[PDB]
């Protein structure tokens, strides 16, 4: 299936009693993998697959390399605020990743953030960053100043990035690579007088991708689905659901190609 | 760009010794390298930024102080004979960026010694043209040779009329070793000053070989007979004939 | 990573090509720098590749092949100042800086009229001069080691567009004459030695 | 432009009166970081809470998963308390029973 591994830094200025001036955690799909703060000044495994296989070394490496760029996050904040004339406390956040797709293909982000809004994309094609506004403007300039710089973000979004997540992927591939069918089932119910609710439920399965639909004598499809959000369980599966209210109605799931239909 | 001194040290084995390194680019990052011949630079010890420092691939015998932003000082705390080599700091603006290229200081030449006791300035001689190769080609080679120096921290210059010349000039790159089975062997360096046969022809030219040598300095105490090997130039020069 | 090799020494001719070669084998790849550092002096930045292809920079150019996990610095039209040992380094996933060893690059200068001969210089209060030989012209050490001698040594008499191979020979002993100062060495047969 | 927390209460497992269950709080789609959240039982706050560290969305808000092991009964009334600096007060969000 499809992976993706990405960073993410969120630092933030003045920040009130109990929050971190600067926090950044890795992922793996939806598992956090990493874990930084300005208040251990340490980077720690944050899955236990993760532990096992990266020595020491790891971790004292990129601990020295995360307390540098939380300095480099401060004075980006920094500088951020005096551009748009801002004071007190704002944030700034950037993610960066790649995914290795199904048939192979790969993509590659890198994107920042300003007060919980995208400011710069980083468009690794053309090698330039894609500016909100005037102020994110002046720093795409910079920032676009440096060819090779650019060059060197290219490649580690489209080579180390996805080594790096082949590298994971295979630690843990007990997890990421497991597959926990859903169990589905369909509830019908008169609701406001006339009214028939149909729910078609999941839960229990891994991963969260999920595809769910409802479809009216076997061709069209319903319209006015209600959602349900794909929510963690809590003991590692996910759960969901599709919803709708004198023919023949069935829910429709896929997941991890195989096909399901409930028919009512 | 990058300050980092002193050029030069001798220490007696069991010596403290600080080396200071400033840099005012505002950068991030700094390091120290020792360079030892045949191998690539190693890292004792860096700073990715002010704050945080970390050992790098030779840190034993060593320990660094991450001062501020602008100053990385590099301390031996007890020098040891392993530890003569050549020492750099360099900065770079970040880590953990590709592109980012190291600034590099001047390097600190640190010899580390048993015993102060065969520390040498050179003698300095000039030698003459030769009268058979001014009549052959016209032209004429003086020759300069720094003899019986150690430790190996010398740095020979020219100067005619007392303005220093490059033109003309070649001086050997590496001493070499006047008992060279011996571990602790003094060195001699030779150089070339070639005119034109006019020019050395001239009674009113000067010409003067300089070697500045790097050894003692007043703290180190010495009660030798001999004069204390303090660092120093010496001479030695010739007139046209 | 683990490895970066470049060869120890490389020699051309004045005026000519070189190309200095450098292999990598390291645990992730961000970027291949060459730097140039002269003999005695700090090292200084020459170049950065991390994608495949050429840039140029004046004389030097560098190349990488990510796949062949190599790279070049190039110098053209070599001159005597480019004499130097130039340095390869690579940045593995962990930003971490791994050095070859270096490279020191001997340029040959070319000489036009070679004179070779050896003279004797005299105290100016002794020693042996061989000189003016052509560049391919090699100087070897000696065997009686109260007997010095050393490299050859480039000099360039900048006015009158003039460079000159020379190596220094002496010593204390008495047997030790210019005749035969340079006997371990392939010296050129027409060799002038004054009496 | 702040951003208020989405607020979801819900059973592990379909609930069932006096079967051992977990009860999960997912509070989602914030902005800026800074959150409190309590599970409540009967308008208390339940001690041995559970809960994962802040996570972030590609949309730059950010989420957190609080829960407990419970068995549900018919007298018993859960809830999820949560505080954000887009709330006046604190936000008691009531499970509705798996209904
Ligand atoms: C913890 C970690 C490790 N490697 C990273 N590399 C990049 N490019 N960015 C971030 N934030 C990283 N975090
Ligand atoms: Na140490
Ligand atoms: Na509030």
């Amino acid at each position: 299936r499809t992976h993706s591994l990405r960073y993410f830094r969120l630092g933030v200025s003045d920040p009130i009693h109990g929050v971190p001036e600067f926090i950044s955690v890795g992922y793996v799909d939806s598992h956090p993998i990493t874990t930084y703060d300005s208040v251990t000044r340490q980077k720690e495994p944050r899955a236990p697959w993760m532990a096992e296989n990266l020595a020491p070394d790891h971790w004292e490496r990129y601990t020295q390399l995360l307390r540098g760029w939380q300095q480099m996050f401060k004075v980006e904040l920094k500088r951020l605020q005096r551009h748009y004339n801002h004071s007190g406390s704002h944030t700034y956040q950037r993610m960066i990743g790649c995914e290795l797709l199904e048939d192979g293909s790969t993509t590659g982000f890198l994107q920042y953030a300003y007060d919980g809004q995208d400011f710069l994309i980083f468009n690794k094609d053309t090698l330039s960053w894609l500016a909100v506004d005037n102020v994110a403007h002046t720093i795409k300039q910079a920032w676009e100043a440096n060819q090779h710089e650019l060059l060197y973000q290219k490649n580690w979004l489209e080579e180390e990035c996805i080594a790096w997540l082949k590298r994971f992927l295979e630690y843990g591939k007990d997890t990421l690579q497991r597959t926990e069918p859903p169990l589905v089932r369909v509830n019908r119910k008169e609701t406001f007088p006339g009214v028939t609710a149909l729910f078609c439920k999941a839960h229990g399965f891994y991963p969260p991708e999920i595809y769910m639909t409802w479809m009216k004598n076997g061709e069209e499809i319903v319209q006015e689905i209600d959602y349900g959000d794909i929510l963690p369980s809590g003991d590692g599966t996910y759960q969901a659901w599709a919803s709708i209210e004198s023919n023949l109605y069935s829910c429709h799931v896929e997941h991890s190609g195989v096909h399901m239909v409930l028919q009512v | 760009g990058v300050t980092q001194t002193p050029k030069f040290q001798v220490l007696k084995t069991g010596q403290s010794m600080t080396l200071q390194c400033a840099q005012d680019m505002n950068h991030n990052s700094m390091y120290w390298y020792r360079q030892d011949p045949g191998m690539g630079l190693r890292l004792i010890y860096y700073s990715a930024s002010e704050g945080t420092t970390d050992k790098g691939e030779v840190p034993n015998g060593y320990n660094v102080s991450r001062l501020n932003k602008r100053e990385f000082s590099l301390r031996l705390e007890s020098a040891a004979p392993s530890q003569t080599s050549v020492y750099f700091c360099a900065s770079s603006v970040w880590t953990g960026e590709g592109s980012g290229e190291l600034f590099f200081g001047e390097g600190s030449r640190l010899t580390v010694l048993e015993d102060l006791k065969n520390v040498f300035p050179p003698e300095v001689a000039v030698f003459e043209p030769s009268e058979a190769e001014i009549s052959h080609t016209q032209k004429a080679t003086l020759v300069c040779l720094a003899t019986g120096f150690y430790p190996d921290h010398v740095e020979l210059s020219w100067w005619v009329n007392g303005k220093e010349v490059h033109s003309g000039v070649c001086t050997d790159p590496q001493p070499l070793k006047e008992q060279p089975a011996l571990n602790d062997s003094r060195y001699a360096l030779s150089s070339r000053l070639r005119v034109s046969a006019t020019f050395w022809q001239n009674p009113r030219n000067h010409f003067r070989c300089q070697v500045q040598f790097y050894g003692l300095s007043e703290n180190d105490e010495w009660t030798q007979d001999r004069a204390k090997p303090v660092t120093q130039i010496v001479s030695a020069e010739a007139w046209g004939r | 990573g683990q490895n970066i090799d470049q060869p120890t020494e490389m020699t051309a001719t004045e005026g000519a090509i070189v190309q200095i070669n450098c292999t990598y084998q390291t645990s992730g790849f961000n970027g291949l720098f060459w730097y140039q550092q002269h003999a005695g002096e700090a090292p200084t930045f020459l170049s950065y590749n991390v994608l495949d292809g050429l840039e140029e920079k004046g004389r030097f150019s560098s190349f990488l092949s990510r796949s062949k996990g190599y790279s070049y610095l190039l110098l053209k039209e070599l001159q005597m100042k480019d004499s130097a040992s130039y340095l390869c380094a690579v940045k593995d996933s962990n930003y971490q800086l791994i050095w070859g060893a270096g490279t020191k690059l001997i340029i040959k200068p070319d000489i036009q009229n070679p004179d070779p001969a050896v003279y004797q210089l005299r105290d100016s209060k002794s020693v042996c001069l061989f000189t003016d030989f052509d560049s391919q012209t090699n100087v070897s050490q000696s065997k009686d080691s109260d007997v010095y001698i050393t490299d050859k040594c480039v000099l360039d008499m900048r006015s009158m567009d003039f460079k000159s191979n020379s190596a220094v020979a002496w010593s204390n002993k008495s047997d030790f004459a210019c005749a035969n100062a340079f006997n371990n060495s392939i010296i050129p047969e027409d060799t002038f030695f004054p009496s | 432009i702040q951003r208020t927390p989405k607020i979801q209460v819900y059973s592990r497992h379909p609930a069932e009166n006096g079967k051992s269950n977990f009860l999960n709080c997912y509070v989602s789609g914030f902005h800026p970081s800074d959150i409190e959240v309590d599970l409540l039982k009967n308008g208390e706050r339940i001690e041995k809470v559970e809960h994962s560290d802040l996570s972030f969305s590609k949309d730059w808000s950010f989420y957190l998963l609080y829960y407990t092991e419970f068995t549900p009964t018919e007298k018993d009334e859960y809830a999820c308390r949560v505080n954000h600096v887009t709330l006046s007060q604190p936000k008691i969000v009531k499970w509705d029973r798996d209904m």
